[PDB]
């Protein structure tokens, strides 16, 4: 019933002061974009930077199996988008928070389907 | 600043590549200088995306369900930020497929790890991308000659999976360059050295083949063009700028929805090679893609 839980150990070493993961690329766009959280091609809005899905995907960094029954990566070969005042640590934004699946944005930095 | 400083880089001149100089020491007069980039933009990101620009102004073929290919996609930092571009770059439904002799993560669909020499495909490919160069270049103990390497796999490769009307673009230096490749370039309607303005400070330049004819248009001296492409970077300081990296408006390429024919030997007339000049014809079969990567096995 073993499993080594990435996502978890990776907070804990981020309370316990660590540096977090670098190397994430970011994408030259207008940023004139949708906003929308993942998408096929950078999206990026005046308050967010977009960068390429696999550097942000904390699985594909360390080399470990994804949390999905096939192993399918759901960043791979897409872009995410980030707020600026979270641009320090793409992966770690990615593991904290949700996508809406009604409007596509990140819910608390963009959702608003509860207006 | 220049007038070519608004551009994404610089092309030889058709005067330089007329001329038979004699190969000399390349000493560009702002060797090591580094250009301003955008906040957070890796330097990778910015070369690439210059390329990309200035592949934009070209006649490119671009089909549905285009193939690509990009070798030397890997780096030191574990990441592909080349692949990034180019995904950027091209149409969705692409087929993009990068490889490195280290092991890497890439937005690529499909990426194969190994020297490039055990990598086999049994089709044919629209488009080829080479960022690779062998660090054991930076050992200068003799001459500059034609180096072999990865550079003997690439001409094979060209020759043998680059669909006609298809096109290339390979990276050179000073010391990491290949006769036989700039004979290659003869093959295409129209060929040249570009050089990126973020990187000018750098004897580095992608020698762009433009719509593959495979067959040569001009006999061309690979010893004769290298020693050409110094001359030029010797007598040419270039302004180092990452000013077009500023407008990403008009950056995509467009999908022309070039026509893709499987044509074979002896079916290929005069009107044939004449819209393959222009980008309005890719000549392959369109088989399912199958890639494989020879695995040695010692004790
Ligand atoms: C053009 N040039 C070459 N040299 C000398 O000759 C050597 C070999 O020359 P080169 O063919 O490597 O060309 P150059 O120095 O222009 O290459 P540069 O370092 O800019 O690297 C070009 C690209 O190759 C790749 N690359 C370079 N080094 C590595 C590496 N170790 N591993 C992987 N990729 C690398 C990178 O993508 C990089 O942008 C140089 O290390 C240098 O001592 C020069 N010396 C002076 N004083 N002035 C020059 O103008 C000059
Ligand atoms: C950029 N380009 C140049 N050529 C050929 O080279 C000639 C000179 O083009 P150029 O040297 O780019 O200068 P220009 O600004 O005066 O056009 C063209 O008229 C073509 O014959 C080209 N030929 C093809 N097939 N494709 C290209 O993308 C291409
Ligand atoms: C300039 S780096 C590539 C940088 C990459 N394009 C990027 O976006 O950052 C050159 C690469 O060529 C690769 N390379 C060198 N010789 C090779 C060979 N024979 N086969 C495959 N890859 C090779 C190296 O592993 C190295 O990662
Ligand atoms: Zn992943
Ligand atoms: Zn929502």
């Amino acid at each position: 019933a073993f499993a080594v839980d990435a996502a978890k150990a990776y907070k804990d070493y981020l309370a316990s002061g660590g540096q977090p993961i670098t190397n994430c690329v970011k994408m030259l766009c207008t940023h004139t974009g949708t906003g929308q959280a993942i998408t096929v091609t950078p999206e990026a809005n005046m308050d967010q930077e977009s960068f390429g899905g696999a550097s942000c995907c904390l699985y594909c960094r360390c080399h470990i199996d994804h949390p999905n029954p096939k192993g399918f990566c759901d960043l791979k070969g897409k872009y995410v988008q980030i707020p600026t005042t979270c641009a320090n640590d793409p992966v770690g934004f990615t593991l904290k928070n949700t996508v809406c699946t009604v409007c596509g944005m990140w819910k608390g930095y963009g959702c608003s389907c509860d207006q | 600043a220049s007038s070519q400083a608004w551009q994404p880089g610089v092309a030889m001149p058709n005067l330089y590549k007329m001329q038979r100089m004699l190969l000399e020491k390349c000493d560009l007069q702002n060797y090591g200088d580094s250009a301003t980039l955008p906040k957070g933009i890796m330097m990778n990101v910015a070369k690439y995306t210059q390329l990309c620009q200035y592949l934009n102004t070209l006649t490119l073929a671009v089909p549905y369900n285009m193939r690509v290919i990009h070798f030397g996609a890997g780096s030191d930092k574990g990441v592909a930020p080349g692949t990034a571009v180019l995904r950027q770059w091209l149409p969705t439904g692409t087929l993009l497929v990068d490889s490195d002799l280290n092991d890497f993560v890439s937005d690529a669909d499909s990426t194969l790890i190994g020297d490039c020499a055990t990598v086999h495909t049994a089709n044919k490919w629209d488009l080829i991308i080479s960022d690779m160069y062998d660090p054991k270049t930076k050992n200068v103990t003799k001459e500059n000659d034609s180096k072999e390497g990865f550079f003997t796999y690439i001409c094979g490769f060209i020759q043998q999976k680059l669909a006609l009307g298809g096109s290339v673009a390979i990276k050179i230096t000073e010391h990491s360059w290949n006769a036989d490749l700039y004979k290659l370039m003869g093959h295409f309607a129209w060929w040249t050295a570009f050089v990126t303005n973020v990187n000018a400070s750098s004897s580095e330049a992608f020698l762009i083949g433009c719509n593959y004819l495979g067959k040569p248009r001009e006999q061309i001296d690979g010893y004769v063009m290298h020693a050409n492409y110094i001359f030029w970077r010797n007598t040419n300081p270039i302004q180092l700028s990452s000013y077009s990296l500023f407008d990403m408006s008009k950056f995509p390429l467009k999908l022309r929805g070039t026509a893709v024919m499987s044509l074979k030997e002896g079916q290929i007339n005069d009107m044939i090679l004449s819209l393959l000049s222009k980008g309005r014809l890719i000549i392959r079969e369109n088989n399912r893609v199958v890639i494989s990567s020879d695995v040695l096995v010692n004790n």
